[PDB]
């Protein structure tokens, strides 16, 4: 095969641990854009730092019932509110490695010949890893999609886990459940989001919003906590001037640790949780959060180009 | 009893550490200051040390 | 006070580089190629 | 609507915000209305804080609707002595109750950003 | 034991240092510990009654600090621009 700086390997399916000079590493799988594991260098003293994604073990066969980035895209179809029809079940061709260096390196995986053309780049700085999607399209009509990165952070207790740094946004308290939203989960990241423990916010479909919960979250009431916090579906994303949600940031009172997750040309945020139905997928905790473009559809033109990037930064050397 | 509050409240967003040092240490003599005029100087010249 | 100078310069993220206010880290990495 | 545009804390490509405000505050309080930071790194207790006043931390750079700000002080013509002729203090400044129909664009705190290597 | 009202005494002292340390730690002190419950945080900015008020008292601490305590200014403005004077009265 061809590599510089890593090596393209197998275990059950094709990988590669892309790697630099510093320690950090991340696992990342050739059947798909599911990335498995992604290790930077947090803490100092202890050789190396060590605070992964939470990646379930193997199931049936080669297992993937994992989660953890896995690119989740789709077609608004214009036939229904079937945002659900496909991830374009097809092959995946690895192209143009480069690194620049041996602390950088980027694979680029590329996908034709059913849908539009769609091409994934995965990169690994010295500190953040980053997913960035191209859905170059055209043909009949301008077809759409939804372009989800859900990211299935890992935290600590689950009692001492919150986010802070969002504090105004509109919020949209209304879930597209199932997959958190964006169905085709990465082959698995959860299933029926719903709560029914005690009274939980938002008729389902509101934008109750107008957030001001002050500088944490404090999201334990889970395994439902899940809401896009976007400006609302054109409610005030219509006219001008609809004044741009935000961008994010992670706590963990109980390790002190944090994961900025900034996102460029998406829409929204899926902050979602479990804490429920939590011990049959661990012990710690974790949560499923990340940028995309779904509120709305998104056609996109015979023609043009679509474009989203996430970026897990930590800055916590 | 007044360089001491006066040097205390002084210390306050003084952004500077080796000023708010110097007003921290000035509200801590304020302390001796009171203590000598009590006549309990045994423990003003431990708080000294 | 005097805990919160010790507060102030000893715990933190160095808010020199804490890549909120400043971008002297890594910016020139090539993201997403051609 | 004094349409304003903040560039935020230099990132990227741009780090765009969007607000919408109608005049006659400060800029202190308007841009604390849309929630974006203005203190850098300035905590809230007593670190350089608490509206109009002496310490100068913040130095908003006004680069479009630079023509419906009210005039300069001279407390900005002392503490912006580094200034180039652009930005100013932002905590002694006004914008005009009745222009309502303005378009301004603004670049949050300088010095901790590189930029004008765009456009 | 130790004299009660000594031990009371000392209780006190330290009460009013742990309060000063709470105070120091909520408005300064990080979040990512366990030691910033971070809930009354989460509240004590939602329903903040007197915000209107308390920054004024802000605006005015501060910039009684900054500018040294005023008593600073009174030395220059009086002795240093008083001398000043006088020497000139004296050579005219
Ligand atoms: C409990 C109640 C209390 C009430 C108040 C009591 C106050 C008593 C003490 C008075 C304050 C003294 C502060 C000294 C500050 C200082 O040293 O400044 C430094 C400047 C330096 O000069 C200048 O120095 C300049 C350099 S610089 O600016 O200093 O860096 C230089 O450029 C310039 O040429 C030069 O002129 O010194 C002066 O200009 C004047 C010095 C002070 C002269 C005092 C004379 C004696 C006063 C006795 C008062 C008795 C009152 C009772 C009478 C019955
Ligand atoms: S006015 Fe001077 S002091 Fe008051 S906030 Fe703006 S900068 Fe800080």
């Amino acid at each position: 095969r061809k590599g510089l700086r890593f090596g393209t390997d197998a275990t059950g399916a094709p990988t590669a641990e892309l790697s630099v000079r510093n320690g950090s590493s991340l696992q990342l799988r050739l059947n798909d854009g599911l990335v498995t594991s992604y290790r930077p260098k947090v803490s100092w003293e202890g050789g190396d730092g060590c605070r992964e994604l939470l990646h379930t073990v193997v199931g049936a066969g080669a297992g993937a019932v994992r989660g953890g980035v896995g690119l989740v895209l789709n077609e608004a179809a214009s036939s229904s509110s079937s945002s659900s029809p496909l991830l374009g079940a097809s092959e995946w061709s690895v192209a143009d490695v480069d690194s620049d260096s041996y602390d950088a390196v980027q694979v680029e995986l590329g996908c034709v010949a059913s849908k539009l053309e769609v091409s994934y780049v995965v990169t690994l700085y010295p500190l953040s890893m980053a997913t960035a999607v191209i859905v170059k399209n055209n043909g009949a009509r301008p077809v759409e999609l939804t372009a989800a990165v859900l990211s299935h952070i890992k935290f600590d207790k689950r009692r001492g886990t919150a986010v802070e740094g969002l504090r105004g946004c509109p919020y949209c308290s209304h879930p597209p459940p199932a997959s958190g939203f964006a169905l085709l989960t990465p082959a698995e990241a959860m299933k029926r989001e719903e709560s029914g423990w005690f009274g939980g916010g938002g008729g389902e479909e509101p934008r109750q919003g107008a957030w001001t919960v002050e500088e944490n979250l404090y999201t334990i009431l889970k395994k439902k906590v899940s809401r896009v916090y976007a400006a609302p579906p054109e409610e005030r994303k219509k006219r001008i001037y609809n004044t741009a949600p935000s961008k994010f940031t992670t706590i963990d009172q109980s390790s002190g640790l944090g994961f900025r997750l900034v996102r460029m040309g998406f829409e929204d945020m899926y902050l979602g949780s479990p804490g429920g139905m939590y011990d049959k997928f661990g012990n710690d905790y974790f949560l499923c959060t990340g940028p995309a473009s779904i509120l709305v559809p998104v056609v996109v033109g015979p023609g043009e180009e679509w474009r989203g990037a996430q970026v897990i930064e930590h800055d916590n050397l | 009893t007044i360089t001491l509050f006066l040097g205390a409240t002084l210390a306050l967003a003084q952004r500077d550490i080796k000023r708010s040092l110097a007003y921290s240490t000035m509200s801590q003599l304020g302390y001796m200051m009171l203590a000598l005029g009590i006549g309990s100087y045994q423990a003003a010249l431990f708080h000294l040390i | 006070y005097m805990f919160r100078i010790y507060l102030l310069t000893f715990g933190g993220y160095l808010r020199v580089h804490f890549q909120n206010y400043s971008s002297t880290k890594e910016s020139s990495l090539y993201s997403i190629s051609l | 609507f004094a349409f304003v545009s903040p560039r935020l804390l230099p990132d990227g490509t741009p780090d765009v915000h969007y607000r919408t405000a109608c005049g006659g505050q400060k800029l202190r309080d308007i841009m604390l209305d849309a929630y974006i930071d203005l203190y850098g790194p300035y905590d809230k207790l007593l670190l350089n804080c608490s509206g109009g006043g002496e310490c100068g931390t913040c130095i908003v750079e006004v680069v479009e609707g630079g023509e419906m700000l009210s005039p300069k002080n001279e407390v900005e013509k002392e503490k912006l002595k580094r200034k180039p002729k652009s930005w100013r203090l932002a905590c002694q400044a006004t914008v005009g109750n009745p222009d309502s129909t303005g378009q301004m664009v603004i670049q949050q705190l300088p010095e901790w950003k590189v930029h004008k290597w765009d456009k | 034991v130790n004299s009660y009202e000594f031990i009371t005494n000392a209780i006190s002292s330290v009460t009013l240092a742990i309060f000063g340390l709470f105070i120091a730690y909520i408005f300064y002190g990080s979040a990512y510990s366990f030691f910033q419950n971070l809930d009354l945080i989460n509240s004590f900015v939602k329903r903040n009654p007197k915000k209107e008020f308390l920054d004024q008292v802000k605006k005015n601490i501060y910039s009684w600090s900054y500018n040294r305590g005023y008593i600073d200014i009174f030395y220059t403005r009086v002795f240093t621009l008083g001398i000043r004077g006088l020497t000139e009265l004296t050579e005219f």
